[PDB]
């Protein structure tokens, strides 16, 4: 490759527009997200379950925590290798 | 063999490992009369051509292969017996590599240094006694059905987080631009979602009048040649729209999982989850302000490998986000990484040497203790922790938060842990 100069401007002149962030709220696009209606029934919330402390994850994107397997992030770690001996020496 | 200790770059220690022919020719032997018995050849050779002729002339093209063997194994042994602790990498300057002649390689690698601690007493860190009383759960349920909130088409008062039709036009700062002209426009207001202000021109009316008002944009907006702008807009105030809350009927509530059509199950199940996130985010609240006092409160200079390290699972990182490059930011400006990358290591060698002292360890008790209080808020606790101890990337994640809580609490120990009762709304209330 030589130097492919792709630079169209920025056009920061009027940018972020906003418009309200909101237009979908007109009977047509509710309809979208009501599409599907019917899921997971059963008499409980099906009990082939060991419990149902929490079966399904109602809580979303709350600070840290969350509900998915993950969370957490900021980390250190290192310091001189003191960790619990079962590590795989992988770069 | 001759070994050195050349402090060249502070950091950089230079071990210089001059092995001698008499280490050279027995190692490359060593591997030489393997050869043999590796292709069952010893049981054919007799002996009577004696090693050295083999060794030097045949074994010259093997002599290639025992270099790496020499240098990983010889270094290895010499740094531990000189007392030597490495940090990142070590570089191999392989001065000469000959028969009779000495094979030097001058290891030049980074070490820590002497951390200094000071201060640590004077740090004072913030405890958010944190907690989801009835006025966070009723706020919390509330905000739940207001942001899932049907929109109903009303007349006759705006209120403050209504969603407002009007038709504005006119131009930003008496110049033309686009976004200063919407017909049939709409507004859900009290929203983080337009110019606060703008709103509150149609939040002093009620359903259908006409007026102007003049918005200043705000020094929030990143539009850099409209931030603090006023233009002036003339509101054709149409409509107002409630936002109408949505039912909690027994089919809606358990779908969510509480099974139980009592809305108190939902207030239990608000407490329980919302506190087990909850105690994660206030030891990581009061752990990343006892990290800022800490290397606030100290200074301690990062081996250059280590801090190549850290931009270099940045650079990783930020590739994979950006849109999934292999291997491209190893290109992109180190100076974007440098400060925060190596500012991550003073925090790992200041915690590094508070650990140390205090003879600190990813608790046992502790990994399982979260691993329990994990896995049991779940379905179905048995598959989470056999995927968990299988899921590397996390479980690597459970022992360094774990080490990571015990490492700062060391520290608090020390600090000035200056606490406070508050409520849940606290937590939330973190925006900058």
């Amino acid at each position: 490759a030589r130097a492919d100069v792709t630079l169209g401007g920025g056009a920061k002149t009027f940018a972020e527009t906003a418009t309200a962030g909101e237009w979908q709220g007109k009977t047509l696009r509710e309809q979208a997200q009501a599409r599907g209606y019917q899921l997971v029934s059963d008499a409980a919330s099906l009990n082939s379950v060991t419990e149902a402390n929490q079966q399904k994850p109602l809580l979303g994107l709350f600070a840290d925590g969350n509900m998915p397997v993950r969370w957490l992030g900021p980390k250190a770690t290192y310091h001189g290798n003191i960790d619990k001996p079962a590590v795989t020496c992988t770069p | 063999m001759q070994v050195s200790v050349e402090t060249t770059q502070g950091l950089g220690r230079r071990v210089t490992i001059t092995i001698a022919a008499d280490s050279i020719e027995t190692a490359v032997k060593s591997e030489l009369v393997n050869v043999a018995k590796k292709v069952r050849i010893d049981g054919f050779r007799k002996g009577k051509v004696p090693m050295n002729i083999v060794a030097q002339r045949y074994g010259a093209s093997v002599r290639q292969d025992v270099l790496g063997d020499l240098m990983s194994r010889n270094f290895i042994d010499a740094i531990i017996k000189e007392k030597i602790n490495p940090a990142g990498a070590p570089t191999y300057v392989p001065g000469e590599y000959k028969l009779g002649e000495d094979f030097t390689y001058s290891v030049e690698f980074e070490v820590y240094p002497e951390v200094e601690l000071q201060g640590l007493e004077a740090i004072e860190v913030e405890k958010p006694i944190v907690e989801v009383t009835d006025a966070d759960v009723d706020g919390m349920l509330d905000t739940l059905r207001k942001q899932q909130a049907t929109w109903k088409e009303k007349d006759g008062a705006v209120e403050a987080e209504d969603r407002v039709t009007i038709d504005f036009t006119g131009s930003v700062d008496g110049e033309e631009f686009e976004g200063g002209k919407a017909s049939d426009f709409v507004l859900a207001m009290g929203q983080g979602r337009m110019i606060p202000g703008f709103e509150d021109g149609i939040k002093g009316h009620k359903a259908g009048e006409e007026f102007t008002i003049d918005v200043t944009f705000p020094e929030e907006y990143h539009a850099e040649n409209l931030k603090g702008k006023a233009a002036k807009f003339a509101i054709n105030l149409k409509k107002v729209e409630e936002r109408e809350l949505p039912e909690l009927t027994a089919e809606f509530i358990k779908r969510f999982g509480v099974e139980d059509g009592s809305v108190e199950g939902l207030r239990a199940e608000v407490r329980k989850n919302m506190e087990r996130e909850l105690k994660s985010a206030i030891r990581n609240r009061v752990k990343s302000q006892a990290i800022e006092g800490l290397v606030k409160a100290n200074d301690i200079d990062v081996p250059a490998a280590l801090i190549d390290s850290e931009i270099d699972v940045l650079r990783r990182q930020a590739a994979q986000r950006f849109g999934g490059n292999e291997k491209q930011a190893l290109e992109l400006p180190r100076e974007l990484f440098e400060e925060q990358a190596k500012r991550r290591v003073v925090v790992g060698l200041l915690l590094g040497e508070v650990i140390r002292t205090n003879e600190l360890k990813a608790d046992e008790e502790r990994v399982k203790g979260l691993i329990e209080e994990m896995a049991s808020a779940y379905e179905d606790p048995k598959e989470v922790i056999e995927f968990y101890s299988k899921n590397k990337e996390l479980m690597d994640n459970m022992r360094n938060v774990a080490l990571e809580e015990q490492a700062v609490e060391a520290v608090l120990a020390k600090a000035k842990v200056t606490e406070k009762e508050t409520t849940f709304n606290e937590l939330m209330n973190q925006q900058a």
